[PDB]
């Protein structure tokens, strides 16, 4: 009943930011310090992996 | 782009109650609210009601109390007004409005009811008349000395309905001067009007001049002949 | 309630002329609940410019919106043969929309006096039992004609119909029918009717008159 779209999920960009800006952080004191790090979406397989 | 399609348009009797469907295509059925904007024959517009769809945000004018009625049918995705209590007042187009926005941002799921409206129904006429089909009754409007060279004459038509009725001049011999007024709805509840036209006074009894009256629901064809009588 | 008010009634307007319609409003309102439509010749109405200042999708540069408080104004700085006809000034804040009057515009022309006749009403409807005269006012440009009744040289009222063309095309001139409709008995009751218009471009008003026989 009534008009339909998907369903979906808001996470407040800047606080994504500053989350990912301080995790980055704590995750070169094991993998140097003043070096580059990425993350790119999931590889594959399993939908509930 | 978004459109809306209204009903046909229909006749009732006064007392009883008229009900007309809107169908919005290819746009957001819950967001915008649909007001309902008519226009009495020859005055201004009036605002009759507005109301979400699906959401129930509605408010319907301070005229219109005890007698309107706004609901929808989302399986046939169409809103509907019911008005009740049929007056001569009541006689006229009825609009189906709305507001269009955005189109590409689709996570809106709120309801919005203040606002203009640029998507407008082609309207739906409704006839508030207490009467049958029937064919007119033509009356000569003949000339005399009540000027100057040129006088005029006509013919007047009067107690009728559906009103698409047409009136030529010796079957479209005469078109220059011709003064075809539009209807007006009597108050007893059938159509009138009346064709005039200006001729040059040295050919009033020379030229012959008849009217030409077809009303086709009816099937009624009247030639009319203005005789001056000059009193 | 809040109730909207339209001032020049009237506008004569000829190609490029500059015109400017006006909203009054009964409270004070914001200025962003003021919409201007646009209605040509009887058909679907048009959203020229909404919040008062607003301009539409699609609405050319030739309407300009403004107004604050109480007065909101529409300027027309330049105008086709295109839009011509009824403008309209809605209020939608409140729970309440309503609209104004309407504002027809005309296509400015030179003055020009109404012919006027008068047409008496035939046997063939008086052996119905009703009774109905024609005032007929034809080729007149400066709107706003008026027309009254006189039975026996008594002002008559309510029972006085009229209609009137739209603006000719060619000599931009209008045309009024007003019909009195009497019954059989109350035809009879008096012997001399007429009318009498009172007009610009005329500089007396003229009665056209006749007697019962
Ligand atoms: C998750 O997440 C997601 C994401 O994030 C999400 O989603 C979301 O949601 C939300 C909700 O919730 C939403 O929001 C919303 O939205 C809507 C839409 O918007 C759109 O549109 C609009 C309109 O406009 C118009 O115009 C323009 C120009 O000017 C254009 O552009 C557009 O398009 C439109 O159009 C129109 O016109 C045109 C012309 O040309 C034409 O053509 C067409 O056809 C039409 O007619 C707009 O405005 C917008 O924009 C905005 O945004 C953007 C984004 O990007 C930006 O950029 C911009 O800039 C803007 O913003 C800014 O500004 C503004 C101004 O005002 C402000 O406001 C802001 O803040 C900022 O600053 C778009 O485009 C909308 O609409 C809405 O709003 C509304 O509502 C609200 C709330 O309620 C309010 O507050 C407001 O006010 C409004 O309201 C309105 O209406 C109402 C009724 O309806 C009323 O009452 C009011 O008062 C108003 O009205 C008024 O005003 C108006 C305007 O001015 C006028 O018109 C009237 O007349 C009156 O005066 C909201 O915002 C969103 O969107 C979404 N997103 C997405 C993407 O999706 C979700 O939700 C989440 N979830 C969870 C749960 O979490
Ligand atoms: C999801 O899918 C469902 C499955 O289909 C579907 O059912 C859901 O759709 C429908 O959701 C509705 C949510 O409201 C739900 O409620 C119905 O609402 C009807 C509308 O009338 C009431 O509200 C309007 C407007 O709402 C105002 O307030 C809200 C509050 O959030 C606000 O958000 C709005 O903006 C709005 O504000 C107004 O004022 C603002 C002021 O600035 C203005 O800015 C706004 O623009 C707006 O104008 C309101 O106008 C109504 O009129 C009130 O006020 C006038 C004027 O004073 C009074 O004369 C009225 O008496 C009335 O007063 C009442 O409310 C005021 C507050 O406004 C309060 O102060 C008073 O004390 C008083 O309470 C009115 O409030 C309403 O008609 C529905 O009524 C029953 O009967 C319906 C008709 O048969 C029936 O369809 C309904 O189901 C319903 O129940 C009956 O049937 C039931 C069956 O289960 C049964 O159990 C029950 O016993 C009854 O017999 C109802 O209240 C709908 O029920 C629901 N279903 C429908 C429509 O089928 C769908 N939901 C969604 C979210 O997608
Ligand atoms: C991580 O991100 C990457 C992108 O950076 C993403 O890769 C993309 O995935 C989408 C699917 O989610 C792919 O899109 C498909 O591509 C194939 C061809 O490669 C098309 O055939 C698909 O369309 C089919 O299905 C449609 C459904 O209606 C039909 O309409 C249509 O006719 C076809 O049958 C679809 O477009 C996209 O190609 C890739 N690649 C990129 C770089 O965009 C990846 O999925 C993300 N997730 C993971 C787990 O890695
Ligand atoms: C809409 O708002 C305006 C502005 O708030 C209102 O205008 C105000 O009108 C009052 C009179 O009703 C003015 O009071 C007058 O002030 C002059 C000068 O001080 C004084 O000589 C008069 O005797 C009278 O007291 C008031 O000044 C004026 N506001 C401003 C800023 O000039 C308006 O009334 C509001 N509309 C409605 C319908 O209420
Ligand atoms: C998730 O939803 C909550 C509640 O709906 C949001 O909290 C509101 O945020 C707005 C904008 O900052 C504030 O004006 C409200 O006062 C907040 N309400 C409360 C109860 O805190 C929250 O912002 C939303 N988050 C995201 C990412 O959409
Ligand atoms: C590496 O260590 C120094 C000093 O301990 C610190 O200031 C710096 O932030 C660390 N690396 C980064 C880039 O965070």
């Amino acid at each position: 009943i009534g008009d339909i779209r998907q369903a979906h999920c808001n996470v407040s960009k800047a606080t994504w930011n500053e989350t990912l800006g301080k995790v980055v952080k704590q995750l070169r004191k094991h993998f140097g310090n003043n070096t580059i790090i990425r993350f790119a979406n999931s590889s594959g397989g399993d939908l509930e992996v | 782009q978004v459109q809306l399609v209204q009903s046909g348009a229909e006749v009732r009797k006064p007392g009883s109650s008229v009900t007309i469907s809107c169908k919005p295509v290819g746009g957001t059925f819950t967001n915008f609210a649909i007001h309902w904007v008519r226009q009495a024959p020859g005055q201004g517009l009036e605002w009759v009601g507005g109301r979400v769809p699906v959401v129930g945000i509605y408010k319907y004018g301070k005229k219109f109390h005890d007698r309107l009625r706004l609901y929808e049918d989302d399986p046939m995705k169409t809103v509907f007004l019911e008005l009740r209590s049929l007056t001569s007042d009541d006689t006229g187009v009825y609009y189906c409005t709305r507001w269009r926005g955005c189109g590409m941002c689709p996570y809106d799921t709120s309801s919005y009811y203040n606002d203009a409206s640029d998507v407008w129904g082609p309207g739906t006429k409704v006839i508030v008349s207490a009467a049958s089909t029937k064919g007119p009754s033509v009356f000569p409007l003949a000339p005399s000395s009540k000027s100057g060279g040129t006088a005029a004459l006509g013919c007047l038509v009067k107690d009728y309905f559906p009103e698409p009725v047409t009136v030529s001049w010796n079957s479209g011999a005469l078109t220059s001067g011709v003064h075809t007024f539009p209807a007006v709805l009597q108050s007893s509840g059938l159509y009138s009007l009346s064709s005039v036209v200006t001729v040059p006074s040295s050919s009033l009894g020379t030229q012959t001049y008849i009217c030409n009256v077809n009303h086709k629901p009816s099937n009624t064809k009247v030639d009319k002949k203005v005789e001056p009588k000059s009193c | 309630e809040i109730v909207l008010t339209q001032s020049p009634v009237t506008l004569s307007l000829s190609s490029g002329e500059t015109g400017t319609l006006s909203c009054r409003a009964s409270q004070n309102i914001s200025s962003s609940w003021i919409a201007w439509y646009q209605q040509r010749r009887g058909q679907v109405p048009r959203l020229l410019i909404s919040a008062a200042s607003a301009r539409a999708a699609g609405i050319p540069d030739r309407f300009t919106g403004r107004g604050s408080g109480t007065d909101f104004t529409l300027t027309i700085t330049r105008l086709e043969p295109e839009d011509f006809g009824v403008y309209s000034c809605q209020y939608y804040g409140g729970s309440f929309f309503t609209f104004g009057p309407g504002t027809q515009v005309d296509v400015k022309r030179t003055v020009a006096a109404p012919s006027v006749f008068i047409f008496p009403p035939s046997d063939e409807q008086l052996k119905s039992g009703t009774a109905s005269v024609v005032c007929l006012l034809n080729n007149f440009y400066p709107r706003e004609a008026k027309v009254q009744w006189k039975v026996d040289n008594a002002l008559q009222s309510g029972n006085s119909q009229e209609s009137v063309t739209e603006q000719d095309s060619k000599d931009s001139t209008y045309s009024l029918s007003s019909t009195l409709t009497l019954s059989k008995a109350d035809y009879e009751k008096h012997k001399v009717y007429a009318c009498e218009v009172t007009h610009q471009g005329l500089s007396s008003p003229v009665t056209k008159s006749f007697n019962r026989g």
